[PDB]
RNA sequence: UCGGAGUACAAAAAACCCUCCGAGUGAUUUUAAUCUAGACAAACCAGUCAAAAUAACCCAUCACUUAUUGAUCCAAAAU
RNA sequence: GCCUAACGAGCCUGGUGAUAGCUGGUUGUCCGAGAAAGAAUUUUAGUUCAACCUUAAAAAUACCCCAAAAAUUCCA
RNA sequence: ACCAAAGCUAGCUCAACAUAAAUAAAAUAAAACAUUCACCUAACAUUAAAGUAUAGGAGAUAGAAAUUUUUAUCCUGACGCUAUAGAGAUAGUACCGUAAGGGAAAGAUGAAAGAAUAAAAUAAAAGUAAAAAAAAGCAAAGAUUACCCCUUCUACCUUUUGCAUAAUGGUUUAACCAGAAAAAAUCUAACAAAGAGAACUUUAGCUAGAUACCCCGAAACCA
């Protein structure tokens, strides 16, 4: 199988947002472990989870390169 | 399928019931009812936003009446009344102005007292 | 790896029993159960058994003739045209459901198999799953499978899947005979529909085993 | 979290008039009856567009149109008679080669290929050829044979270079 | 329903032209009891004792 | 089904990001007192208004 | 339909059955070969300027300065 | 002129729910924002995109704008 | 309390199953009109090819074929409707026209007449009940008395730059009566380089659901 879901959303025709699914353990934790990782980086932590029955992360940015690699060298 | 039902036959019931004590068709017909309802409310919001105009011009009337017994005018007991720091609102003013003729006549002397040592000091 | 473990009783359902074990792993467990689909499913189940048989008439199809009732002008009446029309009280209407229709459509494989997937879910952890080795009735009597859910303190409302309905009738002709509180069906006719009809699932060993052969079958097709 | 926060209380048992949709999931669909736009729907005062008879579309109103001033060329000739290829990049085909697909030489075809959901259907395309154009190439694995159609010189380069067989039809 | 409100429209319309005696006993709609009143009775007022002679106060 | 319009599809060329094409128009007579150079950029190709673009969008 | 000068006072644009003149071209000599940036104007469609690279050499004047034309499909001297 | 009480071409039925850019009409509550003219058209009582406006998101910045300069056109 | 409403039942729509001869047009759409026009007269099954190959004042529009995929009976009714709905129908009658033809309206007591059991008696219309001291009123409201005079206000709707307008429509009441189309998109979910029930799409897509385009009217033409 493939490692992990990666959804990149559009919300318009030349507007892009990132968006990531839950997949091991709670969201909450991993969420505050994006803020602090993203903090340094883009300068600020613009990050939202949506929970219905399931959960959905979203962030102002492009930091999907470094979601890929985390969550590889994490394992979850 | 749908019915018209009740509706109709309520919201007409409820309408002539607000049409009550109406003239005429207006207080049987629906339409006329409604036509007449709806003039209704609008004199009602508007005689209640005059009807403080009138209570004052009434109240205006009184004072001035109360003050020429005086032998001074409104206006200059007006002036006097805002020189004197006096907040007092003219509906009570013109209770007064009934009830109380002693209370009004000495608001008048401090009147003409004030008006007195005004024109004298600008003398 | 989150195993969890459900304890089957297994019943001899003559009385007085509540003694049996059994482990069972039902892997077919979701964390959360989605309302969305669970709802989805019903309206569909409820939609694709619509028979859509409304009929009218339109002021084309009506028996009445195309004649003007009188001249356009100089009558004194107004302008009028055939009194079949929508505006007379001998026509019929132009929306209305005199033109069929279907009101069914085609659902996704796994939007429906994670529907029935959810609600066995549901069922699951809400205590009104119950697992058996198998099922007796030897007596066969209505008066007999009342007091039997009176005295174990069944749901209001139980469905029964059991059989692969190709044998045991001393059971089916009890069970299938005038009992509105108990339901009976195959264990491969099994659907969600009959499970939210009721408020208590019984199941057997068998049943459960082609239960979780089918949803682990179609949870790894999904997956892959 | 949310499994052991629904099995920790005891709810309604959720019977069928407990279900409700998530938020936004099903419009409230606009009814043209009210106050809020009077007696017109919508549509405006008069005008043709009040009307159903109201002209079609493609229409600038009389003036030319747009379409009429644009000049003839054979783009729309070729989607008929053009011969169909379909190229391949050589990433998706090092990506089977990680996938755990078949490995051996003999049964690798493009049915195997088909089976894997690694193909374009192409019912709508007559004569359909197959080839590689180059790609995700670097480093990509070693001994496997590839039969198509014709393959690009690149396509054949970078196969032939790491070992591998290309099969010419 | 229909039913029920128009039945309700009967009723309110009925007791327009007919007007029943008032009743003591019916008059309240809940249950009443001498304890209830008294204890009320004691609760509002600021002292209340004799709860017999209370009783007894309001028989004839 | 939608009747596609034959007056679009042989003269626009649709991309696959949904980008529209076509010729320049004024290249087929009266180029005696053209400048070559008129000709030369007339026999190119142009993209077409995105307002435009989508009406033709909505015909393929 | 188009161009110029006023109405339309020191960047644009702006009407009337307002007001003056001009065009569907006329002539003399050298000749405008291929295409890469980047802008003006512009609802659509039509109009202007053009560094620079390559191949081969080493457009211009009058009619005050600008005007002096025609978007599709269909025919022909032949491509 | 007449051809069954109205004949510049009868009446009945059917095509037919002919066509109408016109005219006469289009029903419950509350909240926020909120339009009067750029060129064309066998066109002026109609249409097609600009001049506006509304919904839902993003990336920017924008204006009132003084002296360097050409009532304005630009910019602190 | 008067004319009056309110209490039931016939009745049917649709799906499935059983069982003495001879090229019709035109109105209309292309906002005119002239080549042209899905459609209709008889034969013409599903998926996909495909709104493709082509045709067309290359305008509107019209539009396949090669080829592909398919399947055994037995299991009946209603998220169709009631005297204005559903067929017009208690009926093609009464009646109208020379004729062809056009075409209606119309029943309720109770289990039993055993003829006083019922239960409301409120729709527009007049009776029980008229204006009332020398006073003005798009018809009320604030005050005031258990009623009125005084003071404060230019009908509704439609059409318009603008209507109380001497512009339009309405005797009143009841009832009937006029926004039903998802491509691309926004949104809610399924899965994800794959979606989707052997059909298509796809450099985050794909699938499903949910969101926006109403009626009446000619003078005439043709058979």
């Amino acid at each position: 199988m493939h490692n992990i879901p990666v959804y990149r959303d559009i919300t318009h025709g030349n507007r892009q947002m990132t968006v990531i699914r839950k997949v091991e353990g709670d969201i909450w934790a991993l969420q505050k472990d994006v803020e602090d990782f993203l903090s340094p980086l883009l300068g600020k932590t613009p990050v939202t989870q949506v929970n219905e029955v399931t959960g959905t992360l979203r962030v102002k940015g492009y930091f999907d390169q470094q979601l890929k690699a985390w969550l590889l060298e994490k394992g979850f | 399928l749908r019915s018209r039902v009740t509706d109709r036959y309520w919201r007409v019931q409820e309408v002539l019931k607000h049409a009550r004590h109406f003239r005429g068709r207006k207080n049987r017909c629906y339409r006329l009812a409604v036509r007449a309802v709806t003039r209704a409310f609008v004199k009602c919001t508007r005689a209640r936003r005059l009807k403080k105009r009138s209570l004052r011009t009434l109240w205006i009337n009184r004072i001035t009446a109360a003050s020429q017994e005086h032998g001074l005018k409104y206006p200059a007991f007006i002036i006097n009344l805002i020189k004197c720091q006096v907040e007092l609102n003219r509906k009570v003013l013109a209770d007064l102005a009934i009830y109380e003729p002693k209370t009004f006549k000495s608001l008048a002397a401090l009147a003409k007292r004030r008006r007195x040592x005004x024109x004298x000091x600008x003398x | 790896x989150x195993x969890x473990x459900x304890x089957x009783x297994x019943x001899x359902x003559x009385x007085x029993x509540x003694x049996g074990l059994t482990e069972l792993h039902p892997d077919v467990f979701s964390t959360a159960p989605r309302l969305d689909i669970l709802h989805q499913v019903a309206i569909w189940q409820k939609n694709f058994k619509r028979i859509s048989y409304a009929k009218t008439k339109t002021r084309a199809e009506v028996r009445g003739g195309g004649r003007k009732p009188w001249v356009q002008k100089g009558s004194g009446r107004a302008r009028h045209g055939s009194i079949r029309s929508p505006i007379w009280r001998g026509g019929g209407v132009a929306h209305g459901p005199r033109g069929p229709t279907s009101y069914y459509y085609m659902l996704p494989m796994k939007v429906r198999v994670q529907g029935l997937k959810v609600a066995l879910t549901v069922k699951l952890a809400q205590d009104d799953l119950h697992i058996v080795d198998s099922l007796e009735l030897p007596t066969a009597d209505p008066q007999y499978l009342i007091e039997l859910a009176r005295y174990r303190r069944w749901g209001d409302s139980v469905l029964l899947v059991d059989l692969e309905h190709e044998d045991m009738p001393q059971n089916v002709v009890a069970a299938t005979s005038g009992l509105k509180t108990f339901n009976l069906v195959p264990a491969v006719g099994l659907n969600v529909h009959s499970m939210l009809k009721h408020q208590t699932l019984v199941l057997t060993l068998p049943t459960v085993a082609f239960l979780e052969e089918k949803l682990x079958x179609x949870x790894x097709x999904x997956x892959x | 979290x949310x499994x052991x926060x629904x099995x920790x209380x005891x709810x309604x048992x959720v019977s069928l008039a407990n279900l409700k949709p998530n938020p936004g999931s099903r419009k409230p669909e606009r009814r043209p009856r009210g106050r809020r736009r009077g007696r017109k729907c919508g549509r405006g005062h008069k005008g043709e567009r009040q009307r159903g008879t109201r002209p079609r579309l493609g229409f600038e109103g009389g003036q030319t149109p747009f379409y009429l001033r644009i000049p003839k060329y054979g783009f729309n000739e070729g989607h008929s008679f053009r011969h169909q290829y379909q190229p391949l990049s050589l990433n998706r085909l090092q990506y089977l080669i990680d996938l755990g697909r078949v490995d051996p030489t003999q049964p690798i075809d493009l049915t195997q290929l088909v089976n894997g959901r690694g193909v374009t259907i192409q019912p709508s395309k007559r004569d359909y050829g197959v080839q590689l154009v180059e790609e995700g190439a670097d480093t990509f694995k070693a001994k496997v044979n590839i039969e198509v159609q014709m393959a690009s010189e690149l396509a054949i380069a970078a196969i032939e270079k790491n070992g591998g067989v290309v099969t010419t039809a | 329903x229909x039913x029920x409100x128009x039945x309700x429209x009967x009723x309110x319309x009925x007791x327009x032209x007919x007007x029943x005696x008032x009743x003591x006993x019916x008059x309240x709609x809940x249950x009443x009891d001498y304890h209830a009143e008294i204890q009320a009775f004691g609760h509002r007022l600021q002292e209340t004792f004799s709860l017999d002679l209370l009783k007894t106060a309001f028989v004839n | 089904k939608r009747k596609t319009v034959k007056a679009v599809i042989y003269r626009f060329l649709r991309l696959h990001s949904g980008l529209w094409l076509r010729r320049k128009a004024g290249y087929k007579k009266k180029l005696w007192k053209k400048t070559a150079a008129r000709k030369r950029r007339l026999r190119e190709f142009v993209f077409c208004n995105k307002t435009q673009s989508k009406l033709l969008d909505k015909m393929t």
